[PDB]
RNA sequence: ACAGGUUUGGUCCUGGCCUUUCUAUUAAUUCUUAAUAAAAUUACACAUGCAAGUAUCCGCGCCCCGGUGAGAAUGCCCU
RNA sequence: CACGGGAAACAGCAGUGAUAAAAAUUAAGCCAUGAACGAAAGUUUGACUAAGUUAUAUUAAUUAGAGUUGGUAAAUCUCG
């Protein structure tokens, strides 16, 4: 990327590299921030910065900005059983909102690891099929098993040819 | 060629160095194509009966070196020295037959370790060494594993009451077959 | 309480025994080569780059493993002599889930003569790589762990890949991998290229084959020539903990001296060869007080 | 093109000299190496003990080919092609 | 296959079937050992039926159910 | 695909090229075809010995029990298979060849010696 | 499943 | 893309066309054998044979498998 | 769409006419696997299995012809 200011924030590992996973309950996330005055420089760059990466990790939840409209710049977010969390930002930094994020609504390291370790064995070792799925296609495709045809032809006495003319003979 | 009892003799004699001297077999090889890029695969074979066709490859066009895994000087000039990975045939320009024996020989002699190449450090197979185990450890015999019973009591072979016969030939009588006796126990070879 | 290979004392022995080099242990591989990536810092985060890979060597040398030969499994589940002619191939059913561990999976073979048996363990662990490959392990022996082809890589100082092979193909309960072992550790002896295995992971593993065969004379007489003595007494210490009732360890009590003449201690007592070990140790005396 | 070449090689900047204009240590993380610190060049005179100011989001310009390519997005049938030896 | 639909075959429409012999001592022994087996065969499958309610009952309602439902409700107040 | 009816079966999925069988087992909508989608593959079965003669066998055991818990019908050959391994008892069709094999070799033992005398 | 041209057939519920 | 040919008496710049790489079908010329994979003009009209039976009567099954890409921006993912 | 109407159906395997630059056998078996039915021995199955045909692709070998030779782009002389 050749346009914009920080074309960095608009590459893959940038959006990939934010860690900031919402729980299931967390459904609409609100920013309110300010455009003047020094106390917003927290929030703008949170939102300059952060926001992309919080996107990419949460795709199903709805982030909306609002521009100038309460003069203490605030996070609102809308769980599912009605309840509201209101975080107040007015000094801390970029780095610190995110940390503070990451506590009150955030995944434990514990929980995601174990989420992704119950994923593995979903791609089960032991099939078979497309290489898609799958890591072997067949079972000629392990050492001392008989080979694929395709490769080694096979001995005259086991192909199904010469075994129905001595039948028939 | 009397060089197939020690084919890396060849390798060691004045006539390879003052022919080829350090640089590798391939170096001085160029492989005529049709433009700017070359096809991706060269030639199958140019040693077809006994007609050298054309500019031969760089091991096609003097017999004298083979292509066995006893020798490793001139298989080590096909590997990349850092990289550790086989060249391809457009890199060099050898024909497909050949290339096809150098990875062959080349596999075989990593095999008998003759070549050197990378062996990744690798973790133990399992997390703890238990033999303790019933599915590794000897299970206590059945009841009727130590008696020598059959282990399900309808596994041999029983007569029938002969009221039951009598009622079954009623039943299937003009569509009968001739019935027959208990089993063999072993069974002779022919 | 007998000895073990896991015991808090021998562990911190063999830490400091093998050392620590690390142009040694992190040595460029023959891999793809990727460009490297430069960063500039100071001095004091020059040494926290540097402490960072001291706990990476150490992650990197956890010896493996060392247990004693396993029993053979001869089980027998069930018989079915009606089953005696029908098929003339054995068939053999693994168990297969990402939940059960290796070591409790029911591998079962249904020979010919229609016994219900367990496997054996040379074609337990074939079953088990077939439907769970991983990285370096040949479903058949390979070639390479032949007679011939090892005394070509001894030849050649290939004694630590051998010991890597070893670990990644074989079991380490196994009987192939013990043999393998003990043959490697006994041609090193002869050649006495115990420089090879200094910061290797697998250096524990000859020093604890060592001192249960009572074989200390060649390691030590290297050692010092080396010019490492404070790790030598310690070899020396540990031959004490692993051979208690024995004159050496009753003249450590004995005696009750420290340095040097501990190992003074055991070239007079239980060497088998003491007069090389100590000339040597006088060799090492004199040359060290010259250079003091 | 020849005239580009030798006139941006020749404004090539070294090592050393990047350590002299910086008076800090330039570290070469191999990566076939492990996380082995090796350096490289070495600042004749003062060192400062005073860190490089860490910047969270760096402001570089990056070339939308270099980015493209590291993505995985190139699928010419010219940039994969076998050729000859150099 | 053929469909509902299409006609059947000529040469084929006189015949019905053709049921083959039976040997009277081996299909009454034939017959008790089937009786037996489907009845093995059955406990069996209930038997695996009553483990599945199990596990079920253990992931719906289990004691480590509760603890985490209870753990991350402590942990949100 | 979107069928009227059907039953879960357990059955045998052929693969491989020409003179070279190979099965899976698999667990899927009775009406679907053969080859087509499943729900779940358990394991495998390799019909040919290799050089150590032996025939593989794989089974998804807490798997498979799961199936048969929840009411799937099983085929003739996977009976047989789960009977060779123990899982189940012997299939009594299992036991009848083999008593026809006995016979059929007991008659060609006592025709050859009658010719012989 | 539906789209914006449904179209509302009739015969097949005749027929029925 | 590692790029190459071509504007002009001639240089630089801008800008098209084409070459070099790989896959499929048909055609021309040519052709010895074996194995494996694949088999494809046409939702045009079709001779003939066959493709759904089983079963102590009831019943169950009978484009399910298979076939095709005509139709519809149809759809993919998801509740 | 299919009550109805036109109208009298191979877009099941093999095969035929027409048409297109497009060219597989009017063949064998239910031995395996799959599906339907029976309590069951078992039966049916052009799905399939094993074969027939074709350089369409890949491999091995037993096999030798085609194209190009001003430049990009490997390569020539004598005549018309
Ligand atoms: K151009
Ligand atoms: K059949
Ligand atoms: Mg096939
Ligand atoms: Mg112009
Ligand atoms: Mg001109
Ligand atoms: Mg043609
Ligand atoms: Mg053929
Ligand atoms: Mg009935
Ligand atoms: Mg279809
Ligand atoms: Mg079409
Ligand atoms: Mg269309
Ligand atoms: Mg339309
Ligand atoms: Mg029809
Ligand atoms: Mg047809
Ligand atoms: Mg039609
Ligand atoms: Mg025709
Ligand atoms: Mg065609
Ligand atoms: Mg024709
Ligand atoms: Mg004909
Ligand atoms: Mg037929
Ligand atoms: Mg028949
Ligand atoms: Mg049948
Ligand atoms: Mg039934
Ligand atoms: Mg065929
Ligand atoms: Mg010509
Ligand atoms: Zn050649």
């Amino acid at each position: 990327p050749m346009k914009g200011r920080f074309p960095i924030r608009r590459t893959l590992q940038y959006l990939g590299q934010g860690d900031v996973v919402f729980k299931d309950s967390v459904k609409v996330m609100t920013v309110n921030y300010n455009t003047h005055g020094e106390l917003g420089e927290g929030a703008r760059k949170f939102v300059f910065f952060n926001i992309p990466q919080i996107q990419y990790k949460n795709p199903w939840v709805q982030i909306t900005m609002f521009k100038n409209m309460t003069p203490s710049p605030f996070l609102r977010f809308y769980l599912d059983s009605g309840e509201q969390v209101l975080v107040d930002v007015e000094s801390k930094s970029n780095k610190e909102i995110v940390e503070h994020i990451r506590k009150i609504l955030g995944k434990n390291e514990e929980t995601l690891e174990k989420e992704e370790q119950e994923k593995k064995q979903l791609s089960h070792p032991a099939h078979f099929g497309p290489r898609k799925y799958c890591l072997r296609e067949c079972m000629c495709e392990v050492e001392g098993q008989v080979p694929c045809p395709g490769l080694v032809p096979l001995p005259k006495e086991m192909t199904g040819k010469y075994k129905a003319a001595l039948k028939a003979t | 060629s009397p060089y197939k009892d020690e084919p890396w003799k060849y390798l060691d004699s004045e006539e390879y160095q003052n022919r080829y001297g350090s640089r590798p077999v391939w170096a001085d090889y160029r492989r005529n194509h049709k433009g700017g890029i070359p096809p991706q695969r060269t030639r199958k074979m140019c040693i077809r009966g006994n007609k050298v066709a054309g500019n031969p490859c760089p091991i096609c066009r003097d017999q004298k070196l083979h292509v066995d895994f006893r020798n490793v000087k001139l298989l080590e000039q096909f590997v990349c020295a850092h990289t550790g990975i086989i060249f391809h045939a457009p890199y060099t320009g050898v024909c497909m037959k050949q290339h096809k024996k150098l990875t062959q020989a080349i596999q075989k002699a990593r095999d008998h370790g003759l070549l050197r190449y990378h062996i990744p450090q690798v973790e133990p197979r399992d997390l703890d060494f238990s033999t303790t185990h019933g599915a590794v450890s000897s299970t206590p015999p059945a009841p009727t594993l130590v008696s020598g019973d059959p282990w399900y009591p309808w596994y041999s072979w029983k007569q029938p009451p002969e009221r039951e016969l009598s009622r079954l030939r009623r039943l299937y009588q003009g569509r009968l077959r001739e019935e027959s006796g208990p089993p063999p126990e072993l069974m002779p070879e022919v | 309480r007998k000895p073990t290979f896991m015991d808090e004392e021998v562990q911190n022995i063999l830490i400091k025994m093998t050392g620590l080099d690390l142009q040694k242990i992190f040595k460029p591989a023959l891999q793809e080569l990727k460009p490297p990536t430069y960063k500039l810092m100071t001095q004091a985060q020059l040494e926290e780059a540097t402490k960072q890979a001291v706990e990476a060597a150490k992650v990197r040398l956890k010896m493996p493993p060392v247990l004693e030969e396993r029993a053979p499994i001869n089980d027998v589940l069930a018989e079915d002599k009606i089953l005696e002619g029908t098929e003339t191939a054995k068939y053999v059913f693994t168990d297969i889930s990402y939940s059960i561990p290796h070591r409790e999976r029911f591998i079962v073979v249904r020979e010919p003569s229609g016994t219900l048996r367990k496997a054996s363990w040379e074609e337990r662990d074939r079953m088990i790589q077939v439907y769970f490959p991983r990285e370096g392990r040949r479903i058949l022996t390979p070639v390479i762990f032949k007679e011939e082809n090892l005394q070509t890589m001894y030849s050649q100082d290939q004694h630590v890949d051998v010991l890597n092979l070893c670990v990644a193909q074989f079991e380490p309960d196994s009987a192939e991998y013990i043999k393998i072992h003990h043959h490697t550790y006994e041609d090193i002896d002869k050649c006495g290229k115990y420089d090879l295995l200094r910061s290797t992971r697998h250096f524990g593993g000859m020093a604890w084959y060592f001192v249960n065969k009572k074989k200390i004379d060649g390691l030590l007489i290297d050692q010092i020539q080396r010019d490492l003595v404070s790790d030598a007494t310690s070899l020396v210490h540990l031959y004490h903990i692993l051979h208690p009732d024995g004159q050496s360890a009753q003249e450590a009590k004995k005696q009750g001296a420290e340095g040097l003449h501990l190992i003074k201690v055991f070239a007079k007592t239980e060497a088998q060869k003491g007069a090389y070990i100590e000339l040597t140790l006088q060799a090492y005396q004199e040359a060290f007080i010259t250079h003091s | 093109l020849t005239r580009g070449l030798f006139l941006g090689l020749s404004r090539q900047e070294t090592h050393q000299q990047l350590a002299d204009k910086k008076s800090l240590h330039v570290v070469e993380f191999r990566e076939e190496c492990g996380p082995l610190p090796i350096v490289v060049a070495s600042p004749q005179g003062a060192l400062r003990k005073d860190p490089e100011p860490e910047d969270e989001v760096p402001d570089i310009t990056l070339d939308w080919e270099d980015v493209k390519a590291a993505q995985g997005m190139k699928r010419s049938v010219w940039s994969g092609l076998k050729r000859a030896a150099t | 296959r053929k469909t509902r639909h299409d006609p059947p075959a000529k040469s084929k429409a006189g015949r019905v079937a053709t049921p083959p012999a039976v040997d009277p001592t081996e299909f009454f022994v034939l017959t008790e050992r089937y009786r037996q087996y489907r009845q093995t065969v059955r406990a069996l499958r209930l038997e695996f039926m009553s483990e599945v309610r199990k596990k079920l009952h253990e992931a719906r309602a289990g004691v480590q159910a509760e603890r985490k439902a209870q753990e991350d409700a402590a942990e949100h107040r | 695909r979107a069928y009227r009816g059907g039953h879960l079966t357990i059955r045998l999925a052929l693969g491989g090229c020409t003179n070279r069988p190979f099965y899976r087992i698999v667990a899927a909508h009775s009406k679907c075809p053969r080859d087509g989608r499943f729900v779940e593959q358990l394991g495998s079965y390799d019909p040919l010995p290799n050089s150590h003669g032996e025939k593989l066998v794989a089974l998804n055991f807490d798997r498979i029990r799961h199936w048969i818990g929840c009411g799937a019908h099983l085929s003739k050959p996977v009976e047989k298979l789960l009977g060779l391994s123990g899982f189940y008892p012997l299939h009594p069709m299992m036991i009848t060849n083999a008593e026809r094999l006995r016979r059929k070799r007991a008659r060609e033992v006592l025709l050859a010696s009658q010719k012989t005398d | 499943m539906a789209r914006k041209k449904v179209r509302p057939r009739l015969i097949a519920e005749l027929a029925r």
